[PDB]
């Protein structure tokens, strides 16, 4: 999945570009997720690589959550 | 002894209340070089003083 | 005619006279000789008293 | 005793009319090339640097290492100059445009008169007058000094509407008080020389620096102490948008260079900060403590 | 024409010497109404009381 | 020009008779001005009087306290004169304790205008701010007149006492753990950036150090956090040009032995703050820095 792989790569690094312009309810509570959104990168064993996007999409989908002001 | 000749003066947090008490206007950006008339009926809080 | 109505207030300023009366010997004033502080603007030298 | 003076002659002779206007500069800075005793009237002011291609610049490189100086006393057959003292306050006479206020930090600037006339002639004598510098607030001044550095790197493009129309926009600045216009630097459909070497100051420390420092930041990386050259990596970029599926992933870095030119370059990019440093770095002159009223005079403790 | 100004200069230290105390008696003077004006009641309050 | 002319030592002006009375004993006139000795006749001490209103007066009728100009905007209340103590409320150094117990203090509309004034502006906080120098004799009325010295000492009239600056103690810091024998103060703004707005956080930096270059060198030690998330803030958000990190500014120098914490004492509102005694005043500059 390289091709694919690298469109999730970049699109991974604008999520953070969109989260960190956007005011939030808490500055410092999200500040963990972009951090951890930070840090996402493709481990050498290509096993890795299903968990990473995982914690990847824990960092992601419930920042969105606090984007709309949802519980 | 009618309890209120105007309602939407006379209480706390009416309208003109949040719009002349200075305590209130603080809240809000405005110009302090500006005289207001009004404002020392509803400056309730240096009144009460 | 919109449904409510205004109460406009306005203050109004009036120059004028006023006569003080006060009794005799009401008050002291107990005062000392005056002194001289020097101060320098080097074009001036402003005093003070 | 008697207070240290600058005695001034006029080899030309003086009118009594033209007495009555030096009463008037009694209380103004005259800066002069260089501390001495006696001067002519010649080497007296800032008009002996005047030039016709030499432009702002020009005057503010050499203004800013002339011995500043207030007219004392007219004398009718001399003038004396006090060369004012750090740390003393001495009162000055506001030739610049801009009311101060009481706590401005004031500096000293080229006179910068726009085109239509107003207030301006006052002492012609001989084929000769007696410029003198505007006095300033600091922040006006660090203002200036832009509005002139973005003139002259638009001064190649004239050609363009949109480049027409902000050069216009740049030329009137608008102050917390009465708006003084600052004239273009570009003449004759070309730049004149000092800004010209200016703006290649800048641009040479703009571009010079792009190609060089990842030779360089990408050794330093390495170590991680500071921990933020990493962020720096990414930051030579120099990309405004989110990158795109395609090249970059690392910043382009010189291929090969031949051992010894990358010292000239190396060298030559801290030339050119030499050039910038006159426009870098203003310099309070005066720190006004009162104001006259009709903010006429001021009297500002001395700085430098 | 120098003793002229030797004069001169002495007599406006005199000048504004005497100005000066003159203009400090009717501050005396100024001060103390002040006092008064702030020490002295309405007239319909003293009478009410 | 005679040989003795030069031989001659120089004449201090207390030999010399006051000028009022060198025309007083020429011409014999005798005011009820006591003009035998004048007063404030021995003062290195350059000063400035400046209208201040009665809603900033709280905390500075103690002699001893920053006066620092803020230009906002409009242009009837072209400026106002803020003290040291007024700006920390917009501080993110001070205790949240200490803000919120100052803050009852400035219950009037003439300060709550600076924390309006504050909020108002893009533009960073260090541009609108010129230091005046330090409080001395209150004038203590419906409008104080406060008298600021611009350089030298502060101390009394007749200097029967020397005023001491006063820095609150949460903005007091110092770099090093053995003090030289004379140190100097600097006052620094530094800006840590954050998403809806770069919140300032005061300090005043007693050190040995003069140097600009060490000095900034020994600075970028502590603020190495808030200078990495200005390089952070600068890749994060593309066409925005946020500027210098902190800045500094040369604000007197003290003996460094005189240090010692205090309180002041107003409205039954004990504030500790640490307390330069004899701390002469020579005004310095913001220098910008990264």
């Amino acid at each position: 999945l390289s091709s694919v792989l690298e469109e999730f790569e970049v699109r991974c690094v604008a999520v953070a570009r969109r989260g960190y312009t956007y005011p939030f309810g808490d500055r410092g509570k999200a500040r963990d997720h972009l951090a951890v959104l930070d840090r996402t990168e493709f481990d050498t064993d290509v096993r890795h690589d299903a968990e990473i996007v995982e914690r990847a999409l824990v960092s992601a989908v419930i920042l969105a959550k606090m984007s709309v002001r949802e519980t | 002894f009618a309890a209120t000749h105007n309602p939407w003066a006379s209480q706390a947090g009416c309208l003109s209340d949040v719009l002349y008490n200075t305590r209130h206007r603080e809240r809000l950006g405005y110009n302090s070089k500006f005289y207001s008339p009004c404002a020392q009926y509803f400056n309730t809080e240096e009144i009460i003083a | 005619h919109p449904g409510f109505a205004l109460t406009a207030v306005r203050t109004d300023t009036f120059e004028v006279d006023m006569l003080l009366y006060s009794g005799k010997s009401c008050t002291s004033v107990i005062i000392n000789n005056p002194i001289v502080t020097k101060e320098e603007r080097d074009i001036s030298t402003t005093y003070h008293v | 005793a008697m207070e240290a003076n600058i005695f001034c002659t006029f080899d030309h002779k003086l009118s009594i009319a033209d007495v009555g206007k030096l009463t008037k500069l009694v209380a103004a800075v005259v800066p002069i090339p260089q501390r001495l005793h006696l001067i002519k009237h010649y080497q007296l002011g800032l008009h002996q640097f005047v030039d016709h291609t030499r432009g702002y610049v020009r005057l503010r490189g050499l203004l800013r290492n002339m011995t500043l100086t207030l007219m004392r006393r007219v004398e009718g057959n001399q003038i004396l100059l006090h060369v004012p003292t750090h740390g003393l306050l001495y009162t000055v006479l506001n030739t610049g445009p801009v009311t101060w206020e009481k706590g401005d930090a004031l500096c000293v600037l080229p006179p910068l008169f726009h085109g239509p006339l107003a207030r301006e002639n006052l002492l012609t004598l001989g084929q000769w007058e007696l410029v003198l510098p505007w006095i300033v607030p600091m922040p006006l001044a660090l203002e200036i000094n832009q509005r002139l550095l973005i003139m002259g790197l638009f001064s190649l493009d004239r050609s363009y509407e949109e480049v027409k129309a902000a050069v216009q926009q740049l030329q009137t600045i608008t102050f917390r008080d009465a708006t003084f216009t600052i004239p273009d630097p570009v003449i004759d459909q070309h730049l004149l020389i000092d800004m010209k070497t200016a703006c290649l100051s800048m641009s040479m420390v703009a571009n010079l620096a792009s190609e060089l420092t990842m030779t360089y930041v990408r050794k330093l990386a390495l170590e991680d102490s500071s921990m933020l050259l990493v962020k720096c990596q990414e930051l030579l970029m120099r990309l405004d948008r989110e990158r795109s599926v395609g090249e970059p992933r690392t910043p382009a870095r010189p291929q090969h260079v031949s051992p010894d030119d990358e010292i000239a370059r190396l060298s030559a990019l801290f030339v050119m900060l030499r050039q910038l440093d006159d426009l870098i770095r203003e310099q309070v002159v005066f720190t006004v403590c009162d104001v006259s009223p009709d903010n006429k005079s001021a009297t500002c403790i001395f700085k430098g | 024409l120098d003793k002229i100004l030797n004069v001169e200069a002495m007599h406006t230290v005199l000048r504004a010497l005497k100005n000066t105390a003159d203009a400090m008696e009717r501050g005396l003077i100024h001060s103390f109404l002040q006092t008064l004006l702030r020490k002295a009641p309405p007239y319909f309050v003293v009478q009410t009381l | 020009m005679d040989a003795r002319a030069v031989a001659k030592r120089p004449r201090d002006p207390a030999d010399e008779d006051n000028e009022l009375v060198t025309a007083l004993k020429a011409k014999r006139e005798v005011n009820t001005i006591s003009v035998r000795y004048l007063y404030h006749a021995d003062h290195q001490a350059l000063t400035a009087r400046f209208f201040v209103p009665e809603g900033l007066v709280e905390f500075e009728a103690q002699p001893g306290a920053l006066l620092i100009r803020m230009e906002t905007g409009c242009d009837s209340p072209r400026h106002l004169y803020i003290s040291l103590y007024l700006l920390g409320i917009r501080a993110s150094n001070v205790s949240a304790s200490t803000r919120c117990l100052l803050e009852s203090v400035y219950t009037a509309s003439a300060a709550r205008a600076a924390l309006q004034w504050l909020d108002l502006g893009p533009h960073l906080l260090h541009r609108r701010l010129e230091t005046l120098g330090c409080v001395k004799t209150v004038s203590l009325g419906i409008t104080s007149l406060l008298t600021c010295v611009m350089r030298g000492y502060l101390y009394n009239t007749l200097k029967t006492e020397v005023f001491a600056l006063m820095i609150p103690k949460d903005m007091y810091l110092t770099w090093e753990e053995t003090r030289g024998r004379l140190q100097y103060v600097y006052l620094i703004i530094v800006y840590d950036y954050d998403g809806p707005e770069t919140r300032p956080g005061i300090y005043v930096l007693t050190s040995s150090i003069a140097h600009w270059q060490t000095l900034v060198d020994v600075a970028r030690g502590k603020f190495a956090r808030e200078r990495c998330s200005f390089v952070n803030r600068r890749i994060t958000r593309p066409r925005q040009i946020p500027l210098c990190t902190g800045v500094i500014q040369k604000l007197g120098w003290c003996l460094a032995d005189d240090i010692h914490t205090s309180f002041l004492v107003h409205k039954e509102l004990k504030l500790s703050v640490v307390r330069l005694d004899n701390f002469s005043v020579e005004l310095g500059d913001f220098r910008e820095f990264v």
